[PDB]
């Protein structure tokens, strides 16, 4: 069933995008959703997403533009220790130039640059470039 | 194709689609305030009835249930307009 | 049917199960439905029902066997005849 | 697509936005108090009162009209059943089953449908007794099962 | 005179006095009477807008407010009248907890129900402001910058009475709770 609700949502992304499709919604919506999309805004990966508040669990509506080739995520959330963090980003992103692995630390959702930046590790959601 | 304004979705199209597919679930569905002809009391029938739905005075029968709306019996009429 | 209400009077009224006491509540009047089943037999059957008649009582033959009855009235057990005192919300009594 | 089923459905209530009550409605939450009440008292299930209420009578949902669910007004006031009104309508069913199954023991139909509904009670079961609605220790018995109802 | 009717802890005189002494004038009044007996404020601020016709905002105990809805639209119509230039609307005083982290722990204290946290009370806040247009429902923008402006669809019965206030409402959350929104008037179902 529903089990993981980006999983869910990012196929749905991704799997528009493809088809050029201008933008699109996603059926459960959620908090982790929001959060991990409002990083994909600041890097240009997707344009501005419009809320709906369905009584219940919640929509959204993607406004899209060209520039996201995929986004994915990694089903579980393994614990990412800055040590690996390179060896994940060497294997799951095409260049060390761009490509962003969304992961949720202490400090909040954020890409791995901010992590970085930080200093701080945590858990893996996904990746778009 | 290509360009659905789908969070401004012009009011035919959604009534084309399944309750819950809709942009907000919103039921189809209504009550009605039936008169019938012997008494001027007015019940607060729902449209999709379940049960047979009996005069508050007493010996009329206002609604036969099927599968989706009520059988209205005969002669009795309704208003939707509300909310 | 006969489940559904009898339920209903087990849990909420009051009776009386069997014989001698329903046969009591029929002597002192206190008794307005007395539900034989089939299997009480034939003797027993036509003396409740007569000894009812004469009182001015609903009688009725479930269609049962002592014991659809028992299981009927939530007990859990052989119950040949019973008598309805009162009820509670149900309207087993017509 | 349902629990024991191959029929992957859906046909399910919808509510509105709104929740705050339609204004028809005169009652308030003290008169539908005063009337779920009655009805249960008359010997109804939580189902089908809500139901009573809303064709005939009014509430659209009696939770939005009072404060809490029709359940919680039964219980609060003790006219709630002994057991949950959603777990014997499976009960009642499967001593329907096990009735003819006595009476003809060739219905292989009958010998799911019997094994389903077992199962359908387990399960519901065994959370009712880790929301503690039943005590940790009451159990089926086809033998028991009759009398329950 | 005053004080009788907004007690809490709070008096700072000002318009506190002022607007309950209007209340207390609305007493003085055939039928619009004994209703208002039972009732009560708590406190009462003036804020102004972007326009710059500031409206006054009234807050409400809580329990108070479902009778505050009966008598509101008869209400603020005469005290509006009165207390002249201003927009006048009514909110229930909610508490608003905090939320217990394992910093701010769990030493004891009861629960804090979903009523008391935050975004139902800001929420319930919608509810208050525009009584008599009642929402049918939100959507919520996400500029590209991050900010982030909600949008919330009201019906049309009494849109008359709202529709002239509108960037008072605007203007209100902003100074309650935060948050910047725009009233949408639209289709029906
Ligand atoms: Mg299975």
């Amino acid at each position: 069933v529903r089990m993981n609700v980006l999983a869910d949502a990012l196929k749905s992304i991704n799997n528009a995008e493809k088809r050029g499709k201008r933008q699109v919604l996603i059926r459960p919506c959620s908090k982790v959703i929001v959060r991990f999309l409002t990083v994909m805004m600041k890097h240009g990966y997707i344009g501005e997403f419009e809320i709906i508040d369905d009584h219940r669990a919640g929509k959204i509506v993607v406004n899209l533009t060209g520039r996201l080739n995929k986004c994915g995520v990694i089903s579980p959330r393994f614990d990412v220790q800055l040590k690996d963090l390179e060896k994940w980003q060497n294997n799951l992103l095409p260049s060390r130039q761009f490509g962003f692995i969304v992961l949720t630390t202490s400090a909040g959702i954020m890409d791995h640059e901010e992590a970085r930046r930080k200093h701080t590790g945590g858990k893996i959601l996904g990746f778009f470039f | 194709p290509l360009a659905k304004d789908l969070l401004h979705p012009s009011p035919e199209e959604e009534k084309r689609k399944h309750k819950k597919k809709r942009l907000v679930q919103s039921p189809n569905s209504y009550f009605m305030d039936v008169k019938c002809p012997g008494c001027y009391k007015i019940t607060t029938v729902f449209s999709h009835a379940q049960t047979v739905v009996l005069c508050v005075g007493c010996s009329t029968v206002l609604c036969q249930p099927t599968g989706g709306k009520a059988r209205l019996t005969e002669g009795c009429s309704f208003r939707r307009k509300q909310h | 049917s006969i489940n559904s209400r009898l339920q209903l009077v087990m849990k909420s009224g009051k009776y009386v199960l069997g014989y001698k006491q329903t046969l009591k509540m029929i002597r002192q009047g206190k008794a307005k439905l007395v539900i034989l089943a089939n299997n009480c037999p034939a003797l027993r059957k036509s003396e409740i029902e007569y000894y009812a008649m004469l009182a001015k009582t609903g009688v009725h033959h479930y269609s049962g066997n002592n014991i659809e009855l028992g299981t009927a009235c939530g007990k859990y057990y052989r119950v040949c005849t019973l008598a309805i005192i009162d009820p509670g919300d149900s309207d087993i009594i017509r | 697509g349902r629990m024991h089923a191959p029929g992957k459905g859906l046909s399910q209530s919808a509510l509105p936005y709104r929740r705050s009550v339609p204004t028809w409605l005169k009652l308030t939450s003290d008169d539908v108090k005063e009337q779920i009440y009655k009805l249960a008292k008359k010997g109804l299930t939580p189902s089908q009162i809500g139901v009573i209420l809303r064709d005939s009578h009014g509430v659209a949902q009696v939770r939005f009209v009072t404060g809490n669910k029709i359940l919680r007004i039964l219980k609060s006031k003790g006219l709630a059943p002994d057991l949950p009104e959603d777990l014997y309508h499976l009960i009642k069913k499967a001593v329907a089953v096990r009735k003819h199954l006595e009476r003809n023991r060739k219905d292989k139909d009958a010998k799911f449908r019997l094994i389903l509904i077992e199962s359908r009670i387990h399960r519901l079961a065994r959370y009712y007794k880790t929301k503690r609605v039943l005590p940790p220790n009451w159990k089926y018995e086809s033998s028991t099962a009759s009398a329950l109802v | 005179s005053a004080k009788i009717v907004k007690p809490n802890g709070e008096k700072p005189d000002e318009f506190e006095s002022g607007i309950s002494q209007a209340l207390l004038e609305l007493e003085m009044n055939s039928d619009l009477k004994a209703q208002l007996r039972e009732l009560n404020i708590t406190a009462a601020k003036e804020i102004e807008v972007g326009g710059g016709r500031k409206a006054i905002i009234i807050f409400v105990p809580v329990p108070q407010l479902k009778s505050f809805q009966k008598i509101q639209v008869r209400l603020v119509r005469e005290l509006e009248k009165k207390f002249s230039g201003k927009h006048v609307v009514f909110i229930a005083q909610r508490r608003i907890l905090p939320k217990p982290t394992r910093k701010s722990r769990t030493k004891n204290k009861q629960k804090r129900p979903r009523s008391r946290t935050l975004t139902a009370v800001h929420d319930a806040i919608l509810e208050d402001l525009v009584f008599p247009s009642e929402i049918v429902g939100k959507r919520i923008r996400v500029k590209l910058d991050g900010s982030r402006l909600i949008k919330v669809h009201l019906d049309k019965a009494q849109q008359n009475n709202v529709e002239h206030k509108v960037e008072t409402f605007s203007g209100v959350y902003k100074k309650l709770t935060g948050k910047d929104v725009n009233f949408e008037f639209p289709e029906f179902q």
